[PDB]
């Protein structure tokens, strides 16, 4: 998800 | 953990420096249902962008795995946007201030259907927290625990130890503020309950902006959708 | 007002006198559970309940005080949240059930029995392990379920400042109880704050079972009473 | 009028 990745970077 | 031994004042300082900046909208002078609801979309986009990195700045909630850190921003993302829209609207009764430059009252409220009961509860609360004079070091702290609060559902423990940490800070700010130790229960007491509110204000606002997902009136953001689809299952 | 006029332990008193019995259903071991006769068994329950309800709220100190128009207000806002609260209360001895009533204890896969409603299910029992957990006293649910009827529909309203002031009241009671059990100054204010976040996770179930309550209603999947039917409308 | 009103009196 879009927001699994915003939380990573 | 680091958030654990914070003090009060640290605890508010770096909720200070965590805050995110307010944006504008990309509003012109031109109004149906559809252009603000646009405006409205947009801006809250690219607010959640900033929530995102704000989040990870909140004491405590990087020590939480990624996928609690997921499920607590799709359960409060709403209710944070919308406590931050009442606070900036605190010195402006009757209107709404989305951006520096997208001030709206009621009657335009009424331009997107349904949003004008939503748009009420806001006022409302907006007022509540104008007659209560919330100051921003309170506001901060509002916010962070409903972060951490709607959602806590080992890795709750730490949420709890840092809530607790945040009400000691609430209290302390009271104290600091000359408040008496009766006082100081009533304030807490006061603010929390508003979270009920805007918890109730999250869940209806949401019921409606489903319901626009689903009627293509406005081409929601892939990050807004998956926002969305996390409240349905 | 005789409301703000009470000590605390006057205000527990009065509250825990104001308690509501608890009801049996109609429950019925000859048959298999269906979606709509459990469904059924839950309404009218739940209706009976809502009576109750009504002549307890007129007990709660300060409430009769408010229009007839406001006291319409508040139960419409607050009554699911208020039996909601007194089910994770009364099933906290129950782990992994949720007591319904005392001949209707029920456990989620019961719960799956009907669409859409082990989500809530679930919901509920996190809330009666957290009660548990931190092992809430009878004193301080009746404060808690008092504070419900009177915060969830005051900011969808002089009446708003007469509130508050109740409000505040049961504030200074809830600390009172704590103060008497023995927790220090900075565990009270802790536990305020601890069980008054719990009253955000009880409007979220009840915004949530709304929605499928007004969803089983326009499928015609079980009658509901007269009076059910205008506390769900007032959602809508 | 409404149930729940006709009931807070009665
Ligand atoms: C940008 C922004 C908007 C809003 C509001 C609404 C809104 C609008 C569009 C949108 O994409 C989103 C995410 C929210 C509307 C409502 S909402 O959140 O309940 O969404 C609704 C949209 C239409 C009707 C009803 C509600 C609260 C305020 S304005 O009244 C609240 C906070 C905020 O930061
Ligand atoms: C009787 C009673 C039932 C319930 C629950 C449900 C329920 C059922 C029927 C009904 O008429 C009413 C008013 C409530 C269901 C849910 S509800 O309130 O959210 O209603 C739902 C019904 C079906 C699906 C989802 C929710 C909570 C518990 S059980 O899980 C909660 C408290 C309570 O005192």
């Amino acid at each position: 998800k879009i927001l699994h990745r915003l939380l990573q970077d | 953990s680091l958030a654990l031994s914070l003090t009060a004042d640290q605890m508010v300082s770096a909720l200070l420096d965590a805050e995110p900046p307010i944006l504008y909208s990309e509003y012109d002078p031109t109004f149906s249902e559809a252009s603000m609801m646009g405006l409205l979309t947009n801006l809250a986009d690219r607010e959640l962008v900033h929530m995102i990195n704000w989040a990870k700045r909140v004491p405590g909630f990087v020590d939480l795995t990624l996928h609690d850190q997921v499920h607590l921003l799709e359960c409060a993302w709403l209710e944070i946007l919308m406590i931050g829209l009442v606070w900036r609207s605190m010195e402006h009764p009757g209107k709404l201030l989305f951006a520096p430059n997208l001030l709206l009252d009621r009657n335009q409220g009424k331009c997107v259907e349904g949003m004008v009961e939503i748009f009420d509860m806001l006022l409302a609360t907006s007022s509540r927290f104008r007659m209560m004079n919330l100051q921003g070091e309170e506001f901060v702290c509002l916010k962070s625990i409903i972060l951490l609060n709607s959602g806590v559902y080992e890795e709750k423990d730490h949420i709890h130890r840092v809530l607790d940490k945040i009400t000691d800070t609430l209290i302390h700010l009271m104290a600091k503020a000359g408040l008496t130790l009766q006082q100081q229960h009533q304030r807490l007491a006061q603010l929390l309950l508003i979270l009920s509110h805007i918890r109730h204000m999250s869940n209806k606002g949401m019921e409606h902006l489903y319901s626009m997902k689903c009627k293509n009136v406005v081409p929601l953001s892939d990050l807004l959708l998956e926002m969305l689809d996390a409240h349905r299952l």
